[PDB]
RNA sequence: AAACUUUCAACAACGGAUCUCUUGGUUCUCGCAUCGAUGAAGAACGCAGCGAAAUGCGAUACGUAAUGUGAAUUGCAGAAUUCCGUGAAUCAUCGAAUCUUUGAACGCACAUUGCGCCCCUUGGUAUUCCAGGGGGCAUGCCUGUUUGAGCGUCAUUU
RNA sequence: CGUGGAGGUCAGUGACGAAGCCUAGACCGUAAGGUCGGGUCGAACGGCCUCUAGUGCAGAUCUUGGUGGUAGUAGCAAAUAUUCAAAUGAGAACUUUGAAGACUGAAGUGGGGAAAGGUUCCACGUCAACAGCAGUUGGACGUGGGUUAGUCGAUCCUAAGAGAUGGGGAAGCUCCGUUUCAAAGGCCUGAUUUUAUGCAGGCCACCAUCGAAAGGGAAUCCGGUUAAGAUUCCGGAACCUGG
RNA sequence: AUAUUGGCGAGAGACCGAUAGCGAACAAGUACAGUGAUGGAAAGAUGAAAAGAACUUUGAAAAGAGAGUGAAAAAGUACGUGAAAUUGUUGAAAGGGAAGGGCAUUUGAUCAGACA
């Protein structure tokens, strides 16, 4: 009984999604989630786990302001505005 | 040969920079030479076409055609021609896309920037 | 068309406010006839219109404040220069370049001579 | 439609951000309407659904072709 | 160096009916099942992988460098020698081929190759030109398109124009005297370059 | 189901959206290199883990 | 003698070797020093006339402002006034903005689009109830401000 | 002898056809191999002297991919069962309708729900794949439509338990404690007629918060209506909470 | 003065050449598996140009046969070359419980050379 009609009971979620990084490895009882790390204020990463680092770090998404640093350092945090010209 | 220190040789760079250039690029790279005529004209040898310039075909099949160009086609690097087309089976016609060095300009559209760059380039005008 | 910005800021504050609405309402019958219609592209134009309306707006605003904080102490944290949180907490120069009293004693009397060698 | 001419009501589709009482005020000043009640629904496409009904004052057929759509 | 091993892959030991490699475990993908890591597996790691601390220069005893270039220099002399390297040369007067100081200050290419021509070397210019073919290896995707023959190899005793001049003439290389470099003046481990020396290049040798 | 977060039906939602074919438009255009759509679901053939 | 089996060849299948390609990878070397509470990295959901991706963006949503260029964009449709011009563009540059829901993530919660409090303002006959708009309220710690506690403790009242 | 790549050279071969591939045609070598012809092909490639190595396969229950004999073979046999005719369609053992024969037998093969799924619901179109015969049919494919609440649930409460906070451990990630060795907080109105909320009474010391779609719990019913929603819409008639 | 398998920007190689090189030359940390931590592929090439096959004909259609385009369909979105295993047809041959091999010659088929 122990492998197909025991199958059959599996109806209940251990994790549902995490907040924090949206994977449905957010343990319910536990109430954190076993890839992110969330509620603990770092996140969770290891050493010995390269390819799941790899699978997370900046660059893997938008970068929405990292993106603009360097064209912005290369410029010396200009601010102001550019002026005119001709033709 | 090359000899500064900020610009490659490498062909895999090249070939890069060519086909990933933005369309603003791809306007200079899309110049053909100017006619003999025009160029005793304007002092000047050759220019990016731009749209309603008036050019000959020199190389190639349609060699010996002419017409006014009626796209600059930069995403394909081509330029069709207003008057040089493929007609079909079903009678239906189709521009032929014609590259610009393979071309000789013979009228040029003129702006005040046309002038203005022609006279940059240390030409003259009629 | 579309309306242009160096056209927008000469028009009062209550005009643009107007030009909004204006803009608003066509939007809104421009997706009424959206759904009737097999394309609609014009409504791109309107909508990038109330874009620049709405920049201008809030442009005229910005610089309004910004000059009324213009040399204080103190002006609102969006207005601060951004450049980097580090840079942000430097020292400033003059704290920098700040010097002892018995360290500029020094530096007056025996400051680095330029010299040279042949006779 | 259907409703718009049976049931005096106007379908739109409408901010999910948004409640009844913002529903409700703003179909009364953008069309100068007065409404009855305001259901609501959301959408399976995650858009919400204001089946609007307008007092009886009202003629929602006639307020519907003067918004522009038939 | 980390290739090949980007797996958590395991044996499955034996019983299975199946070879022992280490095989790409969990499942779903067509990869898991599959060989890991060995020399003969998709996607293995390489047979002792080639390593950036191998050798790559060599010392060799400044003295016997010496000999070398010494010996090298000696056959560009020996007009069979010469002859014998490729270089078209029955038409020149006489070897040694010294031509005038003059040279050095030539500022122009054309007048540079004008002056190449009449001292005899216009039949080997025209050897290069005539030789340029694509490179039949991959070598021709890897900054090494095309391939030609070796021309004159001028000396000076001071440039006064004539690197430049001659800089863009196919096949044609300079040297001062006081450098002279083996590389160039045996070709491929061949002796007897053909060497047009300056007077003032030739004196200095001494 | 029967009985959902919002979060879900949410996802739900979005999961409805993607599931339609390739718009045979792209078919046309200068280089385009798409065949069919390659990110197709079936509720029968893949379930979505939520 | 056929059929059958086997062998060879031609043509046709199956299959994707081989040869030639390469906007990729690898390794070397030179220059440089810039993430985040001024909300980073990461998540989610959305945004195009006609998109499911990838790429971009954020209800101002494949973009707004500025600046340089000087006439395209293109799969189709479109605008059409945009072409001797404050001016085309799925262009480049980028100094100004917008930047949903979130995340160290900060009013409290969160398998919830769940539940307070304070200020300004508008509507409902309203300081108190309801609703709309805007602005706010985490923690440790530093300097300072104000209000305080303790026979810890000084002096001073008559 | 043979292969990748490098220096030199033959001013080597080549779109008037490089390379590759095929060929019980030719020729050289004892051999590794080398050369030609013919067919096919389409953009590069070779001889010689040297340099260099990720350099030669039949095996390793070798790695990946492809292919066979087996073989039109094992098989497609549990759940009592099917039949006539019309209609449609290129096509009907299998679709639709009519007729007949049976079945489940209300401990259901009926009428609804919880978990889980997530659009499968419904309509129109429609057969390439899929439903181990079939297909005009479908939970398939294409395009659309559809889920309406003061009273139904959530939301509120507490359960086992979970878990912040003054603190105490721990090098630290963190661990312990949950009212615990803490200066732990907010209500009713009085006081105001500068004036809006400072102080004048007194109380109350209960010390977070999360944790039930089966526990506790304010209140809605009947008739009608849709292709597809209904204690939610329409009609009528109530009731609860707050103001 | 030293370090640097990260970040930004550059120049390179006696390096790999699509089963190789990073896992990824592509909508690749994708698709897919797993409750989870994690695991994790395959997959590039018509042609200069779509000129992507009008039109007729047989068919319910898919398609076939013509025609047409092209330097070529012996390039037809199954697309450059297109090996081998393995397959169909055609031609030839042999076969009394395997086949294949060695020396030798008959027979059939086939072919080089030398002669003048
Ligand atoms: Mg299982
Ligand atoms: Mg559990
Ligand atoms: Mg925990
Ligand atoms: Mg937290
Ligand atoms: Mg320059
Ligand atoms: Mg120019
Ligand atoms: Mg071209
Ligand atoms: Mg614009
Ligand atoms: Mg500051
Ligand atoms: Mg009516
Ligand atoms: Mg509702
Ligand atoms: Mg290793
Ligand atoms: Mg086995
Ligand atoms: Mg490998
Ligand atoms: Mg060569
Ligand atoms: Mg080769
Ligand atoms: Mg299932
Ligand atoms: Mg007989
Ligand atoms: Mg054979
Ligand atoms: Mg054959
Ligand atoms: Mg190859
Ligand atoms: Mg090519
Ligand atoms: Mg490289
Ligand atoms: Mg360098
Ligand atoms: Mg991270
Ligand atoms: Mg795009
Ligand atoms: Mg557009
Ligand atoms: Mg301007
Ligand atoms: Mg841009
Ligand atoms: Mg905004
Ligand atoms: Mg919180
Ligand atoms: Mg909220
Ligand atoms: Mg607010
Ligand atoms: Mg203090
Ligand atoms: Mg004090
Ligand atoms: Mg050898
Ligand atoms: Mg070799
Ligand atoms: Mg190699
Ligand atoms: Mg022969
Ligand atoms: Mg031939
Ligand atoms: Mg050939
Ligand atoms: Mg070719
Ligand atoms: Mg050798
Ligand atoms: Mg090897
Ligand atoms: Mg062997
Ligand atoms: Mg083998
Ligand atoms: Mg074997
Ligand atoms: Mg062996
Ligand atoms: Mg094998
Ligand atoms: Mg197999
Ligand atoms: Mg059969
Ligand atoms: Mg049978
Ligand atoms: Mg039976
Ligand atoms: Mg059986
Ligand atoms: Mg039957
Ligand atoms: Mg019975
Ligand atoms: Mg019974
Ligand atoms: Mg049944
Ligand atoms: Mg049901
Ligand atoms: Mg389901
Ligand atoms: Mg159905
Ligand atoms: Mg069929
Ligand atoms: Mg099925
Ligand atoms: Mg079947
Ligand atoms: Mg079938
Ligand atoms: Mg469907
Ligand atoms: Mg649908
Ligand atoms: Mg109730
Ligand atoms: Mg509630
Ligand atoms: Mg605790
Ligand atoms: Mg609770
Ligand atoms: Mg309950
Ligand atoms: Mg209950
Ligand atoms: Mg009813
Ligand atoms: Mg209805
Ligand atoms: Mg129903
Ligand atoms: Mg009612
Ligand atoms: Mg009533
Ligand atoms: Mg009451
Ligand atoms: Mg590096
Ligand atoms: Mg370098
Ligand atoms: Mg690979
Ligand atoms: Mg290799
Ligand atoms: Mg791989
Ligand atoms: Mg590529
Ligand atoms: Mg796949
Ligand atoms: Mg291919
Ligand atoms: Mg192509
Ligand atoms: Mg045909
Ligand atoms: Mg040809
Ligand atoms: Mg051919
Ligand atoms: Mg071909
Ligand atoms: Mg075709
Ligand atoms: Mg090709
Ligand atoms: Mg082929
Ligand atoms: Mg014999
Ligand atoms: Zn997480």
């Amino acid at each position: 009984g122990k492998g197909t009609p025991s199958f059959g009971k599996r109806h209940n979620k251990s994790h549902t999604l995490c907040n924090r990084c949206g994977r449905r490895s957010f343990h319910v009882q536990k109430k954190t989630c076993s890839s992110c790390g969330y509620p603990a204020a770092k996140t969770r990463s290891y050493n010995w786990g390269a390819k799941a680092k790899r699978r997370h770090t900046t660059g893997t998404g938008r970068m929405r302001y990292l993106k603009h640093v360097s064209r912005r350092f290369k410029n010396g945090f200009q601010t102001g505005s550019a002026s005119k010209a001709s033709a | 040969a090359k000899q500064s220190l900020d610009v490659s040789s490498d062909r895999r760079k090249a070939r890069k920079a060519y086909f990933t250039a933005p369309s603003s690029q791809r306007r200079v790279l899309l110049s053909a030479p100017l006619s003999k005529e025009l160029r005793a004209q304007y002092g000047i040898k050759a220019l990016p076409i731009r749209r309603d310039d008036e050019v000959l075909v020199v190389r190639g099949s349609k060699k010996g055609q002419e017409g006014k160009i009626s796209s600059v086609y930069r995403l394909k690097f081509a330029v069709q021609v207003d008057k040089v087309t493929k007609e079909k089976v079903n009678g239906a016609s189709v521009p032929i896309n014609l590259h610009p060095s393979k071309l000789v300009i013979t009228k040029l559209h003129l702006d005040k920037d046309r002038k203005a760059l022609i006279q940059r380039k240390g030409g003259k005008l009629e | 068309a579309g309306v242009k910005a160096y056209e927008l800021r000469t028009k009062s504050k209550e005009q643009l406010a107007s030009q909004l609405v204006d803009l608003k309402k066509e939007l809104a019958e421009l997706k009424v006839q959206k759904l009737s219609r097999p394309s609609l592209p014009k409504i791109k134009t309107v909508r990038k219109s109330i874009a620049c309306v709405l920049t201008v707006i809030n442009e005229q605003q910005r610089e309004a404040v910004r000059q009324l904080y213009k040399g204080k102490k103190y002006q609102p944290k969006d207005l601060r220069a951004k450049k980097t949180r580090a840079l942000r907490r430097a020292l400033t120069k003059f704290e920098a370049s700040q010097v002892t009293e018995k360290q500029r004693k020094k530096q007056i009397a025996f400051p680095q001579r330029k010299y040279a060698i042949k006779a | 439609m259907k409703k718009v001419e049976d049931g005096n009501i106007l379908v739109f589709q409408v901010s999910m951000k948004a409640n009844k009482y913002q529903i409700k005020k703003a179909v009364k000043e953008l069309y100068e309407v007065d409404v009855l009640k305001v259901n609501t629904l959301v959408r399976p496409n995650g858009t919400k659904k204001a089946y609007v009904r307008l007092t009886a004052d009202y003629d929602a057929l006639d307020i519907a072709n003067r918004i522009g759509y038939i | 160096e980390k290739a090949g091993h980007q797996t958590s892959a395991e044996s499955w030991g034996t019983g299975r009916a199946v070879a022992r490699i280490p095989r790409v475990g969990g499942g779903g993908t067509g990869r898991s099942g599959q060989g890991a890591f060995g020399n003969m597996c998709r996607g293995g790691r390489m047979f002792a992988p080639t390593k950036t601390w191998r050798k790559w220069n060599v010392k060799v005893n400044h003295n016997e460098k010496r000999y070398a270039t010494a010996s090298a220099i000696a056959a560009t002399a020996v007009a069979s020698l010469v002859l014998a390297r490729g270089h078209r040369v029955e038409k020149i007067p006489e070897i040694p081929l010294v031509v005038s100081t003059d040279l050095e200050s030539i500022q122009k290419t054309k007048e540079a190759v004008a002056a190449l021509k009449a001292v005899g070397a216009h039949s080997d210019l025209l050897k290069v030109l005539k030789s340029k073919k694509l490179r039949a290896g991959k070598g021709k995707y890897r900054n090494r398109r095309w391939t030609q023959r070796r021309g004159p190899l001028v000396v000076y005793a001071e440039d006064n124009g004539i690197v430049k001049a001659l800089r863009n003439v196919p096949g044609v290389e300079t040297a001062n005297v006081a450098s002279l470099n083996l590389l160039q003046l045996a070709p491929g481990a061949h002796l007897g370059r053909f060497v047009i020396w300056t007077e003032a290049a030739f004196t200095k040798l001494d | 189901a029967a009985q959902k977060s919002f979060r879900i039906k949410q996802k739900m939602a979005k999961a409805k959206k993607q599931n339609r074919p390739l718009p045979q438009w792209i078919r046309l255009r200068t280089n385009n290199t798409i065949r069919y759509n390659a990110k197709r679901r079936n509720w029968r053939r893949t379930k979505m883990n939520i």
